[PDB]
């Protein structure tokens, strides 16, 4: 028969495997109703904790670059989806698990990847058969699906409230109607340090991390806003320009006049009625005056400088006012109004702003995150953006699926019988993927502190007549019907981690050798 | 003693807050199971 004479391409196979499997191990602590969170030190000095993969992949320095094909991977996923990242890791590992295994089972690994496309097509067929379609319009199902992608990281602590703020939340930016993708980046984030996670809050209007500067105004009822990007100073125009002064009344002239015509500016402000200022950065040039400053406090107008450009459309958007760039287009018509604006003070002196209630309800919504510890902070937002994440994928396919590892049992099992079936090398190819997707429940009940392996037997030996209803669950330590536990997430979840899992095998595969560069 | 006799008193705030910062900490701490450590650049 046909000789193989070179074996360096197998063994660099075999080095990226192992090195996917260890990478895949070191994830498989941090996994599921029972997950433990890591944390990684920054070489910079920097510390972060974190339970999502993604995030602790991010902060991984991966030298070998199959594990950085994973860190990729899991970067996807989460773009994607929001949690699975752990479980589409956890999957790619045990896939190069059974490939090293059908290496030294001597198959070569392009029937391998073809075979892992009729696998995955056999899968996707199998999850969109045992899904359960579900309306948008049903709060409590959203419900069940936040708090089941919630109980799993840090913030489980708080989960009761943390997951009607999420849907909440989502309701309020989404359309009910067009089940269109709805953006995440209309979710407003505030990492504001101390207080209580408890003490986190949803505020249905505009939140700004800036400090007020009129000293003297802190609270403003029946505001109206408006929002200005032209400078409060002297004028200055945008080629070079000099006053020159040669003469006798150049000297008051033009101090009377700066003044004059900072008077009309601020009197034309009033003269539209409004009382809230805004003024975003003007970092080229001059900013508001003091001057000016002074005319606004001494007419009782609230006032706001560095407003960043980035933020001006969210802000727009949600108070519901086109901004004004020169002094004629200032009008009464484009002030917009708000039920309710003013400086809240919390940290002791770390002081907030909120403005409360508007007549034109903007879709956009923002949330305040609390809570002492600043790495706790940041893990809960992580997971709070999560949940906005996977609330999104349920709207994308208003399809669920009980979780608990249950559909992953349930697709070794139809694989499984499907091998049977057909025939060819495919056959034990496809076995392989059976035995790999078993992996999650086990990694289930290990972290769950139960037998694995005889839980994982007896479970699929139930769900033999135990449809996907049927689980792994964490509260009774046993195995039950999850549905009924409320334990569900969305296809769409799954689906992506299998199908970007089976593209990076393939790809894997196809590889052979590693060549340094300059 | 009686304290409130001896006037030891001390302000409930510090109590209510200290307890449910310290219970935080403990939470995130205890989640701990690995540390991974980069020398810098």
């Amino acid at each position: 028969g046909a000789y193989q004479d070179r074996d360096k391409p197998a063994q660099i196979r075999f080095s990226n495997i192992s090195a996917a499997k260890a990478v895949a191990d070191a994830i498989r602590t941090s996994l599921g109703p029972k997950g433990m969170d890591k944390m990684i030190q920054d070489g910079k000095g920097d510390v972060t904790i974190t339970n999502d993969g993604a995030t602790i992949l991010k902060q991984m320095q991966v030298l070998h670059p199959a594990a950085r094909m994973l860190v990729e991977l899991s970067k996807a996923q989460d773009i994607e989806a929001g949690d699975g990242t752990t479980s589409v890791v956890i999957i790619a590992g045990s896939l190069l698990d059974s490939c090293t295994k059908l290496l030294q089972k001597g198959i070569h690994p392009t029937i391998i990847s073809e075979s892992f496309q009729k696998a995955l097509e056999k899968g996707i067929e199998i999850l969109t058969d045992m899904s359960r379609p579900v309306e948008l319009s049903d709060r409590e199902t959203l419900l069940n699906s936040a708090t089941t992608s919630l109980n799993s990281k840090v913030v489980s602590q708080y989960s009761s409230l943390l997951s009607p703020m999420s849907v909440n939340a989502v309701m309020k930016v989404i359309d009910p109607a067009t089940a269109t993708s709805v953006d995440l980046r209309d979710i407003k984030i505030v990492k504001k340090l101390g207080g209580t996670i408890d003490d986190c809050e949803l505020v249905e209007g505009l939140v700004l991390t800036q400090k007020v500067s009129n000293s003297g105004i802190t609270r403003v009822e029946k505001a109206k806003i408006g929002l200005i990007q032209f400078c409060l100073s002297a004028p200055k125009t945008d080629m070079d320009n000099q006053i020159v002064v040669s003469d006798y009344a150049q000297m008051d002239r033009v101090l009377r006049e700066e003044r004059a015509y900072i008077l009309n500016l601020v009197k034309q402000i009033k003269k539209t009625g409004c009382n809230v200022l805004l003024i975003q950065k003007s970092i080229l040039r001059d900013a508001l005056s003091d001057l000016a400053l002074h005319f606004l406090n001494k007419m009782k107008i609230m006032v706001i400088k560095d407003i960043e450009r980035e933020d001006i459309e969210f802000i727009c958007k949600t108070i519901g006012t086109k901004p004004v760039a020169h002094i004629d287009q200032f009008t009464a018509d484009m002030l917009g109004s708000a039920e309710l604006a003013e400086e809240v003070n919390l940290n002791g002196s770390g002081k907030l702003l909120k403005i409360t209630g508007c007549a034109s309800p903007g879709k956009t919504v923002t949330i305040v995150v609390r809570g002492s510890n600043k790495l706790v902070i940041e893990e809960a937002e992580r997971s709070i953006h999560d949940a906005l994440c996977v609330i999104r994928c349920l709207v994308k396919k208003r399809a669920l699926i009980a979780g608990g590892g249950a559909p992953e049992i349930e697709l070794a099992l139809r694989l499984t019988e499907y091998s049977r079936t057909l025939s060819g090398m495919e056959s034990y190819c496809v076995r392989a993927f059976a035995d790999a997707m078993e992996v999650i429940p086990s990694t289930l009940a290990e972290n769950a502190g139960l037998n694995p392996i005889s839980t994982v037997t007896e479970l699929r030996n139930r769900h033999a007549q135990g449809e996907k209803t049927a689980g792994i669950n964490v509260r009774k330590g046993g195995i039950s019907n999850i549905l009924e536990e409320l334990v569900v997430q969305p296809l769409l979840v799954s689906v992506s981690a299998l199908t970007l899992a089976t593209e990076t095998v393939r790809s894997i595969l196809k590889i052979d050798d590693v060549v340094n560069t300059r | 003693r009686d304290n409130k006799q001896a006037g030891v008193f001390e302000p409930t705030i510090v109590k209510v807050k200290s307890l449910k910062f310290a219970t935080e900490a403990a939470i995130t701490i205890l989640r701990i199971d690995d540390l991974i450590k980069l020398h810098p650049e």
